[PDB]
């Protein structure tokens, strides 16, 4: 339930082909952008960036969830549906 | 008055406390209740919160909160929904027999008081939730229900007075946590006993999702005998804040374990050595006194020399005045061993519903068994108060409280017993 | 005017279901119930 | 003692004969009539209450059975059946023995009436009788503490008791007459023994001490 | 600023709505409260009593979850009473949660192990013994081990609320009360992984996902499922190139927080 990783920025690179080792069937890779992951404070910094190096980029807004109408009080309603049968 | 007690019999209002008198309608009606209640109930709901209010009684429950203020909660118009008024008959809290004495000796003075504090914060019914144990109890309270049902005291025209109200009775499944407000609640409306939070508060959310107010037995008996008599005597009766006349049960180690009804503000070597016959062997032999109920912490007998039974003058004594149940330990009483079987009700009766009082009312259980063998290194009992210190006023209800209690009274008095017993448990090991 | 004897032995002659017989006797003496708007919360 | 997980066995699997006597289908009417139109939930525990009346003890039958005539979930049944105490979800004998071993029960030595009760019965805490006549546990405060010690037998308060006075109501129960409830000390009900020291003159009657404008 | 009530989070100032919760308004300022119960697709629940946190000229700690801020409060949030508080609430969950951790599928992924390291002390004062809860039979999707429940009603609610099913709950009472079915009932409803999603503690595990992964191993995809047309955003969890799980994503117009069963 933790959002302290939600905070920053990330560009990360295409997935690339990961095969099996012959001798002992560890994944076995031949890009080096595996691993590469990189943390900015901004959208535009990591857009600055990109175009900087040159990398076709795409980029997906912050999802932040919605503000939500929380109420003890509704567990225990009159008439609404939002009474519960349990605690 | 800077002395108080020797309570009169023409004073006493539960009149038929040792069932001496018919307690049904006919003696009710000789003993004086459903008097000029009709005009009561045309005196109306501001009048009778104001009575309440100079009277200043306060909850008989266990906390204590103004009667007065707590019944205006629900003195405003009406939302669309009904108002409800439920009394608390459980009486889980050891020491305690009172509300059942005066349900099973006094049930229409019950009924009146339903009546009337319904009137006074405008309700259409009062649930009476008993204890399921008090099965006698509850049928005779059916009785005098019924025989006010047939007079036409209650329901469709309450006493003349053109004001609707019906008082049903329901039953309790054994469990001492159904004896608190938001739990009570619960179980009335059909799921588990487990308390709920506030806010909100039962004045606005409370039995159904209605404003509802639930009030202890004796308060909701004293209450129509305080719109007749006065506010104003009730609170000449007590000292100040701390008012009115209160039942107490003493039990334990005393010649004559009793309930009685006595002034508040009244001595408690007083009263023991004169309703309860004394204790046994003596006051000399007198050790310990437990003066509200297994929530409040012990006193001992130093401080009992001259502590009185008020709210303020038990919060002096770093005690409370709960159910006005004293229970009484003498010397030969093993004050270790009875403070961990209230430890051990304490956990037996713990809904479990939120994680303070439920893994650690079970950890003092474990610890206090262990103190009774002697069988701990004298560090735990440091450990054991800063246990009862974390239960304490961060649980959802007040039973962490009211379990935490006993734990710090027996620490804070009864330190150097634990030290010897467990020193001698570690001698005669090693 | 007796003051010498109990006078709850009304209460040693009660059998397993004579709370209940007592609530259904009450049931015809009551005011109709108020409602919610719904036949339950399901 | 108990466990909280329902076992499947051929006298409590969910097919054990139970259905409810017109009677108790017209207490049950009344119980809903006595709740608030929506809110018929609330009716779990009285109606549980009268099937343990009428059959004894509580199998799963008789909780599905509850839960199917109120319309609630057999889980919301199985919670109250569990969390409350008073519903046995095991066979008992014919007298529920509950000795009270709180603490001014234990002060006013509710010890040695356990000791009795099971050097008499021949049993221990929590079990029943071989005949199915009796079963003893102990318990928590009853409510009747000015008694100590006392013990519930069904519906009745045994109170004030001593070791030779629990032994002539198990005598009585063997032989299967009505001990009669309240103390055998020989005081009715909570008044102190030997004398009263209050309500000694009798009641003053109707219209004493009235507030003058009522 | 028109029905807006103004609150202060460690004496600074915010706007909320009335109606808002002390942990809403924390998480407004930029400070997430602790919690095990608490969800903010549930019903608030309140029995964890973790989200304890100080008002300020209040001798009475608050349960942030379920309290709402009333007017010109300030929440000290990182103060002593809080603290200690914490402290105390995670002492008692550890005092009988099992030593499981090397066997436990919530390896990295443990809400009351990252809260104990963050908030709770570094050692134990219990010397008692441990109670112990056997187990159940759910179904071949829940792997239940339910002496690791802290008994935080998360799974229950979330069947009496967005399953509908309403067969999950708590028999018993006190330290025996347990979370689970009273009768062997085999709890298998379309979004039921999603148990496994909200259980804080690994007490309602997957069963194919059973001793598979670790989540600090795991790699995550985030990437759309194709099993039904409502398009839920899910992670797809890869280890050294193979797929190990799916998880859903945080998406309020799509799929909120949960994928069917199916999907996972
Ligand atoms: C665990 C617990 C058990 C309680 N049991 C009872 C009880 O059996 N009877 C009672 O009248 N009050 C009981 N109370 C106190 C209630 O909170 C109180 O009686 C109720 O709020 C009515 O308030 P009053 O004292 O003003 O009438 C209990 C409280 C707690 C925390
Ligand atoms: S304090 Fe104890 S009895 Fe009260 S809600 Fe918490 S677990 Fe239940
Ligand atoms: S749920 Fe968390 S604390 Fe409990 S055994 Fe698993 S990893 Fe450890
Ligand atoms: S099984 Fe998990 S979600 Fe359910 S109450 Fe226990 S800890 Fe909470
Ligand atoms: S302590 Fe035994 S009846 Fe109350
Ligand atoms: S998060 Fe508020 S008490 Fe659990
Ligand atoms: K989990």
């Amino acid at each position: 339930s933790g959002v302290n990783n939600t905070k920053k920025w990330k560009m990360e690179f295409d997935t690339r082909e990961r095969w099996e080792n012959p001798l002992m069937g560890w994944a076995s890779t031949a890009d080096p952008l595996s691993n590469m992951v990189l943390t900015f404070s901004a959208k535009e910094d990591a857009i600055a960036f990109a175009e900087k190096n040159g990398w076709s980029y795409d980029v997906e807004e912050k999802k932040v969830p919605k503000p939500k109408s929380k109420s003890y009080g509704a567990n225990f309603s009159w008439n609404k549906r939002t009474r519960v049968s349990t605690k | 008055k800077t002395s108080f007690g020797s309570l009169k019999d023409e004073d006493r209002i539960f009149t038929n406390l040792y069932g001496r008198h018919d307690w049904r309608l006919k003696g009710a009606l000789r003993r004086g209740d459903w008097y000029k209640t009709k005009e009561i109930l045309l005196k109306g709901p501001d009048w009778i919160l104001g009575e309440m209010k100079t009277s200043g009684l306060r909850g008989r429950g266990g906390a204590g909160f103004p009667t007065g203020l707590k019944w205006s909660f629900m003195n405003k118009p009406s939302d669309g929904r009904p108002k409800y008024l439920v009394v608390n008959a459980d009486e889980g809290e050891p020491g305690t027999c009172k509300d059942r004495e005066i349900m099973r000796h006094d049930p229409h003075k019950l009924v009146e008081g339903c009546l009337v504090g319904g009137r006074a914060m405008g309700a259409r019914a009062a649930y009476i939730y008993i204890r399921g144990e008090f099965y006698n109890e509850a049928s005779n309270l059916q009785v005098a229900i019924r025989e006010a049902y047939e007079a036409g005291l209650i329901g469709k025209n309450a006493c003349g007075s053109d004001y609707d109200f019906d008082v049903f009775v329901v039953r309790g499944a054994g469990a001492y946590i159904c004896g608190e407000e938001t739990a009570l609640i619960e179980s009335i409306e059909g799921k588990q006993g487990k308390p709920r939070l506030k806010p909100p508060f039962p004045a606005d959310v409370g039995v159904f999702g209605c404003p509802t107010t639930v009030a202890n037995v004796e308060t909701v008996a004293v209450s129509p005998t305080i719109c007749r008599r006065g506010g104003t005597w009730f609170a000449g009766f007590g000292r100040e804040r701390n008012s009115g006349t209160k039942l107490f049960n003493i039990s334990g180690h005393v010649n004559h374990p009793c309930t009685v009804e006595e002034e508040m503000s009244v001595p408690l070597k007083e009263l023991i050595e004169k309703h309860a016959g004394g204790v046994t062997g003596g006051w000399d032999n007198l050790l310990a006194v437990i003066p509200g109920g297994s929530s409040t912490p012990l006193i001992p007998k130093s401080v009992c020399e001259t502590v009185l039974m008020d709210f303020d003058a038990l919060v002096q004594a770093q005690t409370g005045l709960g159910t006005a149940a004293v229970i009484v330990m003498d010397r030969s009483t093993d004050i270790v061993k009875a403070i961990a079987r209230l430890i051990e009700f304490y956990k037996h009766e713990s809904c479990g519903q939120c994680t303070p009082c439920r893994e650690g009312v079970d950890w003092m259980n474990k610890v206090m068994a262990r103190f009774v063998k002697g069988d701990a290194r004298p560090a735990e009992i440091d450990s054991l108060w800063e246990i009862s210190k974390q239960i304490e006023g961060h649980t959802i209800c007040a039973l962490g409280d009211g379990a935490a209690w006993p734990v710090q009274g027996l620490i804070r008095h009864f330190r150097p017993e634990l030290e010897d017993r467990m020193q001698r448990f570690a001698q005669q090991h090693r | 005017t007796d003051t010498t004897t109990y006078k709850n032995l009304q209460h040693h002659d009660y059998n397993t279901y004579t709370f209940l017989d007592l609530n259904l006797d009450l049931s015809k003496f009551r005011l109709p119930q108020p409602s919610s708007g719904r036949e339950s919360p399901r | 003692g108990a466990l909280f997980v329902h076992r499947d066995t051929p006298e409590n699997n969910p097919d054990t004969p139970f259905d409810f006597t017109p009677e108790n289908y017209k207490r049950i009417e009344a119980i809903v009539k006595n709740y608030p139109e929506g809110h018929q939930a609330a009716a779990v525990l009285p109606v549980l209450d009268l099937a343990q009346r009428q059959n004894g003890w509580l199998p799963i039958s008789a909780m599905n059975k509850v839960a199917e005539v109120l319309q609630v979930p057999p889980m919301r049944v199985y919670e109250v059946a569990t969390f409350y105490t008073m519903y046995n979800r095991k066979p008992v004998g014919k007298y529920h023995i509950q000795v009270c071993t709180t603490t001014p029960c234990m002060l006013r030595d509710s010890d040695s009436i356990l000791e009795t009760l099971q050097r008499k019965l021949g049993i221990k805490v929590g079990e029943t009788t071989p005949d199915k006549l009796f079963t003893l546990i102990e318990v928590e405060c009853l409510g009747a503490c000015v008694n100590a010690p006392m013990v519930q037998i069904n519906d009745n308060y045994y109170e004030d008791l001593t070791p030779k006075d629990i032994e002539e109501i198990i005598d009585e129960l063997k032989a299967g007459k009505v001990p009669k409830p309240g103390p055998r000390s020989g005081r009715f009900c909570c008044e102190p023994a030997g004398g009263l020291t209050s309500l000694t003159e009798p009641p003053k009657g109707p219209g004493f001490g009235v507030q003058a404008g009522l | 600023a028109s029905n807006l009530i103004e609150v202060f989070v460690d004496g600074q100032s915010v706007m909320v709505e009335p109606g808002t919760t002390v942990l809403q308004a924390c998480e407004k300022v930029g400070m997430q409260i602790p919690r095990f119960c608490y969800h903010e697709r549930l019903s608030v629940a309140g029995n964890c009593r973790m989200c304890l946190v100080e008002i300020e000229k209040a001798p009475k700690v608050v349960a942030a979850c379920a309290m709402p801020v009333m007017k010109g409060w300030n929440i000290l949030t990182n103060s002593e009473k809080s603290k200690k508080a914490r402290e105390g609430v995670m002492e008692f969950l550890l005092a009988n949660h099992p030593l499981d951790c090397p066997i436990c599928d919530q390896g990295g992924e443990c809400d009351l192990q990252d809260q104990s390291m963050m908030f709770g002390s570094d050692r134990s004062r219990f010397l008692e013994g441990k109670r112990a809860v056997e187990d159940k039979n759910i179904g071949p999707l829940v792997k239940t081990i339910m002496t690791r429940c802290i008994q935080c009603t998360r799974c229950i609610r979330f069947a009496s609320e967005i399953a509908g099913v309403d067969d999950l709950g708590t028999t018993g009472r006190g330290n025996d009360m347990q979370v689970g079915t009273y009768i062997e009932k085999m709890f298998m409803s379309e979004l039921s992984g999603n148990v496994i999603d909200i259980c804080p503690v690994g007490a309602l595990t997957s069963k194919p996902y059973a001793f598979t992964a670790r989540p600090w191993e795991t790699r995550k995809t985030e990437s759309i499922d194709v099993m039904d047309a409502v398009g839920s955003n899910i992670v797809v969890s890869t280890r050294t190139g193979e797929v190990m799980r799916i998880l859903p994503r945080m998406h309020e117009d799509i799929n909120e927080e949960w994928i069917s069963d199916k999907t996972r």
